[PDB]
């Protein structure tokens, strides 16, 4: 009961997955061979077979072999079922249309057959946790092919989606704006709560809080997994105020399309800093309202908040939480909408945050993940549609998308649908 | 899994090719016999990208060797790695191309292409999933320029959706060994602009400038030039042979690199490069790897990128390095040099990062630049062609092979059309 099917797509989604499953195995005490030495706390994330082997409720999908062949060879080769690590032959080439129309069109009915064989083991499936890059060809095009199928096949089930989204300055591709804009139909129509994350924001969090001068991606993926462990903690553990995955959405989402919250986590801190400050509930609550800790490069003070889910975990008590959010309501720099006088959903879970033993991040008695619907996020969209406009005015790479079976008009129809989302997040702030 | 078929044409193409096979055999840990002797499982994981597995655990490279003379086959077969190639894949004539493009394309190689193409089929049918063709040749002389572009045309017609990826050594005014290179090159660029998906434009004048003003070689040979070319050939395919933090297939390069279909003529480069007497004083770190990689002195075509703007650059890094540090440096470069990148593309740099640096390096970068300055290479070839053609000089050697003055007029027309398209975006 309370199962989640976790679907990891492209290189970004698979490598965040290889950090998520590194965490969940430590947090439930499962060995990297899937065995458990010595309560059903693992049941959300792992199916148990009669040998005493816990097999993860996850699908890994990539259109090329390289990243999943590394999962099939590294320390987790014995964790996963061998046919739910799914590879094609041909890379999607950072082209949405290869992911959606031409290459991913061959693998999709093998991917959905594995998701069906997972869902048939779930006794009370709670939702999908979908992990991807907005800038990738597999990330945008295959996730958008998959979600369209899952939204007719599992129409009632909540689809939570964790997206690495293009930055203000940092970028890895020229066509990252095209793939991201083409994805905006997926998140609007075939998703229920979409967590945008930014590489440049997490790099700055790493520089300021973790004292690490030059991080890899493995440093980011240990922060993106710490957030999903904190979202799902109420599904897995005992708490004072456990939050259901639909209870979460009923407080986060004010209007059907207004489901793009920010997320942040506290305390992100180096183990050397964590001795010289006390890290009380009020300190870590106030840390979530700093622009310095937001994992998208936009300023929350240029918006209004609509709703917050303060998802506390570890040694946290409801007294201290009420006393903390009363100070957040006292501060005039943190502005809410006139129509949400309540503001805060609170969750409080008794399980401390798990340290990954190779990690940059301290042992702490308390953490909070704050997931936060705010008008400010529209600036991250108003950044990227201005990158799209400069290139699409020249038609600057469009022949590679048209050459792989896409209609040219889908670029106009995607920039149009993004302007209608960027309108809605401005329209509710009044 | 993403197989490449490699093809070598003429003296230059077989020489940069026969050095390339020594470089990628060192990477993959393959002995001059064809046997594996490497350290690591990662060397053997993607050996199929460039080799066929054969009996006794011998690995035979998926190379076709093409010439109109036996003497370069004899020089390769007797060479440092010559015994590794399949005897059936040496396809050759007896009488050479005479440095004549029309002997290559219409007579001497038109006879031989039926015997080449049916070997390209045996290798491509032995592939599990072919990604593309990797052809090494020169645009001066007759074999590489005229037979190699005949062969590009035949493989393009037969495999229309696979990547056609060519490494093309091409003429320059101050380092020329032949009278009719402007003719041979102009007739050859007319085939590359239509058929290839990528063409990596390389110059002996720029390869000597790296040897003299960076490596400080006192007497650089063609063997030293072939070593600079083959380092960048090994570089661009790295992400389909080794694991990485950002993987980029040759197609993931092309989609980012080629804004408009015909603007696929690239200027390659490599880092680190040092004299052997100064490797002791450098720090190989990504900022220093970057400051060399974007230096007008480091690039393997004589076009100074300060005479144009980049459309796209791709920096394919190799080694254990930070993604923040790589993303920081590729930002700092195009903001501090913003007058040298086109402002209608909002990020001009593609990055890729492989976990496995070249044997004996801690880090490497292979640079690919698509720049409006490449027009200066096609402009100077066209200006040399024009002087010879305005007086029909040497044209009885081409028209005696059944060619027309109309084909010369149409080739130089298409050359100025390629120049005009790069100049348009400058
Ligand atoms: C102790 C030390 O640092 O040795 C270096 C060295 O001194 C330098 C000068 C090397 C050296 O390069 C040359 O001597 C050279 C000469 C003419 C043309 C090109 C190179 C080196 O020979 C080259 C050699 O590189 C390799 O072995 C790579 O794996 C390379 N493959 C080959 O060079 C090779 C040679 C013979 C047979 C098979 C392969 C490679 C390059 C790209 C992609 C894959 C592989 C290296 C690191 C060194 C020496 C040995 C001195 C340099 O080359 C490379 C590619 O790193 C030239 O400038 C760099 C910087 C290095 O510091
Ligand atoms: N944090 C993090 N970001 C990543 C990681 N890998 C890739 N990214 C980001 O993903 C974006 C590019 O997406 P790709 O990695 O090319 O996505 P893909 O689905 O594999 O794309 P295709 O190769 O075309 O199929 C870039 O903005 C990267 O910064 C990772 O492991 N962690
Ligand atoms: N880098 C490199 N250039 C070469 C080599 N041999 C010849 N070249 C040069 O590039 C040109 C190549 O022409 P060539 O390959 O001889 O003509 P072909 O045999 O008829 O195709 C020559 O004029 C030389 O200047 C070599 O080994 N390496
Ligand atoms: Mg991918």
């Amino acid at each position: 009961m309370r199962e989640c099917i976790s679907i990891h797509v492209g290189q970004a989604g698979v490598q965040i997955g290889n950090a998520c499953w590194e965490l969940y195995c430590l947090e439930h005490g499962i060995q990297p061979d899937g065995q458990m030495p010595s309560d059903d706390s693992f049941n959300t994330f792992f199916s148990e077979t009669g040998a005493g082997k816990h097999v993860p409720r996850a699908v890994f999908v990539d259109l090329e072999p390289t990243v999943i062949d590394e999962v099939r060879t590294g320390t987790y080769r014995q964790l996963f079922h061998p046919e739910q690590l799914i590879t094609g032959k041909e890379d999607a080439a950072n082209n949405y249309a290869r992911g959606h129309y031409t290459i991913g069109k061959e693998i999709i009915d093998l991917v959905l057959d594995r998701i069906r064989k997972l869902a048939d083991q779930c006794t009370g499936l709670q939702g999908f946790l979908v992990f991807h890059s907005f800038g990738g060809g597999t990330g945008s095009g295959f996730t958008s092919l998959l979600m369209e199928r899952l939204s007719v096949d599992y129409g009632k089930k909540s689809k939570l989606e964790f997206s690495i989204y293009p930055a203000p300055q940092v970028s890895t591709a020229v066509v990252e704006p095209y793939n991201s804009i083409l994805t905006t139909h997926t998140t609007l129509e075939h998703s229920d709560c979409a967590f945008m994350v930014d590489n440049e924001a997490i790099y700055d969090i790493c520089r300021r809080n973790l004292d690490i001068e030059r991080p890899t991606y493995t440093n980011l993926n240990r922060l993106i997994s710490q957030i999903v462990s904190s979202i799902t903690a109420s599904l897995r553990f005992d708490g004072a105020l456990n939050v259901d995955l639909t209870e979460f959405q009923t407080n986060l989402v004010p209007y059907p399309r207004i489901h793009f919250p920010l997320a942040t986590y506290a305390p992100v801190i180096s183990a050397e800093k964590a001795y010289h400050e006390q890290l009380s509930v009020a300190e870590i609550t106030n840390a979530c309202f700093e622009p310095a800790n937001q994992m998208v490069k936009c300023d929350p003070r240029h918006g209004k908040y609509m709703a917050c889910c303060l998802l506390y975990r570890g040694d946290v008590v409801p007294k201290d939480v009420n006393a903390a959010i009363a100070t957040i309501k006292t501060k005039r720099s943190i502005q809410f909408v006139d129509w949400c006088p309540t503001g805060f959903k609170v969750g409080i879970n008794y399980q401390p945050p798990t340290v990954v033993p190779g990690g940059d991040l301290a042992k702490v008695q308390r953490a909070v993940c704050m997931l936060s619907n705010t008008t400010a996020i529209a600036e991250a969209w108003a950044r990227l549609d201005h990158k799209f406009d400069l290139m699409y005015a020249k038609r600057a790479f469009v022949h590679w998308y048209v050459g792989e079976g896409m209609e040219e008009g889908e670029f106009s129809e995607a920039r149009e649908d993004m302007a209608a989302l960027e309108k809605d997040y401005e329209e509710v702030g009044v | 899994m993403r197989e490449i078929v490699h093809i070598q044409a003429g003296q230059c193409g077989n020489q940069i090719g026969a050095k390339f096979w020594e470089v990628i055999s060192d990477e993959h840990g393959i002995d001059p016999t064809g046997s594996y002797h490497g350290d690591s499982d990662l060397q053997l994981e993607r050996i199929n990208v460039y080799y066929n597995e054969a009996a006794g655990n011998k690995y035979v490279p998926r190379a076709i060797l093409v010439d109109l003379e036996p003497g370069t086959m004899d020089s390769v077969r007797s060479g440092p790695f010559g015994q590794i190639f399949r005897p059936d894949n040496f396809v050759f004539g007896q009488s050479g191309a005479g440095n004549n493009w029309a002997k290559g394309h219409y007579t001497e190689g038109a006879e031989l292409v039926d015997s080449v193409l049916d070997v390209v089929r045996k290798e491509s049918e032995s592939c599990d999933c072919l990604q593309g063709f990797q052809l090494t040749h020169s645009l001066g002389g007759g074999t590489g320029s005229g037979m190699g572009t005949l062969l590009i045309s035949k493989i393009r017609e037969e495999y229309p959706d696979r990547i056609m990826n060519t490494f093309s050594v091409m003429p320059s005014p101050k380092v020329s060994d032949t009278v009719v290179e402007p003719y041979n090159a102009t007739l050859s660029v007319h085939q590359l602009v239509e058929n290839t998906d990528e063409t990596y434009s390389i110059d002996n004048e720029a390869l000597y400038d790296i040897c003299f003003r960076t490596l400080k070689l006192t007497t650089p040979t063609y063997g030293d030039l072939n070593h600079l070319v083959s380092a960048t050939m090994s570089g661009v395919t790295t992400c389909l042979r080794f694991p990485g933090q950002l993987n980029a297939d040759l197609r993931k390069l092309a989609v980012n690199m080629v804004p408009f279909p015909r603007l696929h003529f690239f200027m390659p480069g490599f880092a680190p490069l040092t004299s052997r007497g100064s490797q002791q004083y450098r720090a190989l770190t990504v900022p220093e790897l970057t400051q060399q990689m974007f230096d007008s002195k480091n690039m393997m075509a004589a076009c100074d990128p300060r005479h144009g703007r980049y459309l796209t650059v791709a920096a394919i890094f190799r080694g254990r390095m930070s993604m923040k540090e790589v993303d920081e440096q590729m930002l700092n470069v195009q903001n501090k040099n913003s007058s040298y990148f086109v402002e209608w593309i909002p990020n001009n740099v593609k990055t890729a990062v492989c976990d496995i640096p070249p044997r004996g390096l801690k880090m490497s970068a292979t640079f690919i630049g698509n720049s409006t300055a490449i027009q200066e290479l096609f402009k100077r070839i066209s200006e040399q062609f024009t002087a010879m053609f305005r007086r029909k000089a040497f044209l009885h050697w081409y028209t005696g092979e059944g060619m027309d003055e109309m084909e010369f007029t149409e080739a130089e027309s298409n050359m100025n059309d390629l120049v005009s398209e790069y100049q348009q975006y400058q």
